[PDB]
């Protein structure tokens, strides 16, 4: 019955513009402040700007302070935040939060967000680097080994062992988006110690998106 | 941003109650005042608690918050998975002027029971060292609840920069798994005796340690 709908997310690259917008309604727009709360991939949630009810004053994190513009125009009922210059930390998703201040500071009705990622890369082919065998005294027990997928956009690389043959004791791990804006991610699996001497072990990464597909044997180390 | 410090994960079982604490100082929690927000995984954070202690009409009398000098605390009775989420401490800071939050606490109820997370921290490897990169690796997996903190050292020292890691989600086990990356020059790798990967679940910490020879 009432609601903030936040729009204009887009992908970006570094040092380029973007204006989010926030429609709201229910409410009197222009009785009550306004604010932009930002939240980045997995991290806590960080203030970034806020605007009076009048419309006329408006206050910046020092992080965005003179490249963000908070505006509202209370006719349409609708906030906007203007970001020039954006940069890698810029990337989190953007919500309008309508702000009262009655007591003490609380936002008290927020939108579901709008994403904005600040992206200098485009589509990489994967970099595949040979895991150690990390025989440190395991002796008897289980001993695993591993590829290390990096530096590859957009998402997904697979991961198959001797071409899909060996599947029994395989972990795949979820990618990391890197500060680079490139995913990166390891599939390591774990065959007998004692088999190390003559059983060979290739990992096989293929990459649809930038169609790389690369074979790599893995074996002690020197 | 994590201005205010929270607690990075507590557990309990249905039925159960729970503390979530806030720890700032003096320019925020010290003279204004503070506010709880519940970000269900996936969804936008909703209003939970306001000024210290009111809740918002519709919010259940489960969820109740104190406060007094530079900490506060939100209570939850009553507890069921509905309410397994991230929970966020808000007030005002005055010394940066800035409205500020905490880190955030991700609240498992535990449906199934606690495991202890392993821990393989394989090194840069020859390749890669020759490609002028390095990448120490840190694979953790089979724990619960989904919730860890991972630290680093260069020999005992801290090591905060070059680091990223990645949320935990469950493999086809059940059972939560995630990965830790350091990026490291060459020269860092070699001109330290030792690095380690530290992963603290609940109370306790598993550290592994890689040597280049």
């Amino acid at each position: 019955e009432v609601q903030l709908l936040e729009s204009g997310g887009g992908l970006v690259q570094p040092g380029g513009s973007l204006r989010l917008s926030c429609a709201a309604s229910g409410f009197t727009f222009s009785s009550y402040a306004m604010s932009w709360v930002r939240q980045a991939p997995g991290k806590g949630l960080e203030w970034v700007s806020a605007i009076s009810g009048s419309g006329g004053s408006t206050y910046y994190a020092d992080s965005v302070k003179g490249r963000f513009t908070i505006s509202r125009d209370n006719s349409k009922n609708t906030l906007y935040l203007q970001m020039n210059s954006l940069r890698a930390e810029d990337t989190a998703v953007y919500y309008c939060a309508r702000l009262r201040a009655d007591l003490g500071l609380y936002m008290d009705l927020w939108g579901r967000g709008t994403l904005v990622t600040v992206s200098s890369a485009s589509t990489k082919g994967p970099s595949v680097f040979p895991l150690a065998p990390s025989s440190k005294s395991t002796s008897g027990g289980t001993a695993a080994l591993g590829c290390l997928v990096k530096d590859y956009f957009p998402e997904p690389v697979t991961v198959s062992w001797n071409s899909g043959a060996l599947t029994s004791g395989v972990h795949t791990f979820p990618a990391v988006l890197q500060s680079s804006g490139l995913y990166s991610l390891s599939s390591v699996v774990t065959v007998p110690s004692s088999s190390l001497g003559t059983q060979t072990y290739i990992c096989n990464v293929n990459h649809k998106p930038s169609n790389t597909k690369v074979d790599k044997r893995v074996e002690p180390k020197s | 941003q994590s201005v205010l410090t929270q607690p990075p994960s507590v557990s309990a079982a249905p039925g159960q109650k729970v503390t979530i604490s806030c720890s700032g100082s003096s320019s925020n929690i010290g003279n204004h005042y503070v506010s709880w927000y519940q970000q269900l995984p996936g969804t936008a954070p909703k209003l939970l608690i306001y000024d210290n202690s009111e809740r918002p009409s519709g919010i259940p009398d489960r969820f109740s918050g104190s406060k007094s000098g530079t900490s506060a605390t939100l209570g939850i009775t009553g507890l069921q998975t509905g309410d397994e989420a991230d929970y966020y401490c808000g007030t005002w800071d005055s010394s940066l002027s800035a409205l500020v939050f905490g880190g955030g606490t991700k609240l498992t109820v535990l449906g199934q029971p606690k495991a202890a997370p392993s821990v393989t921290l394989f090194p840069p490897s020859s390749e890669e060292l020759q490609a002028n990169k390095a990448t120490l690796v840190c694979l953790i997996s089979d724990f619960y609840p989904g919730a860890v903190t991972v630290a680093w050292k260069a020999d005992s020292s801290p090591v905060k920069a070059g680091v990223e890691t990645t949320t935990p989600s469950k493999q086809s086990n059940n059972k939560y798994a995630a990965s830790s990356y350091l990026s490291l020059t060459p020269e860092q790798w070699k001109s330290h005796r030792s690095y380690s990967c530290q992963v603290t679940h609940e109370g306790s910490t598993v550290e592994k340690t890689v040597a280049p020879t």
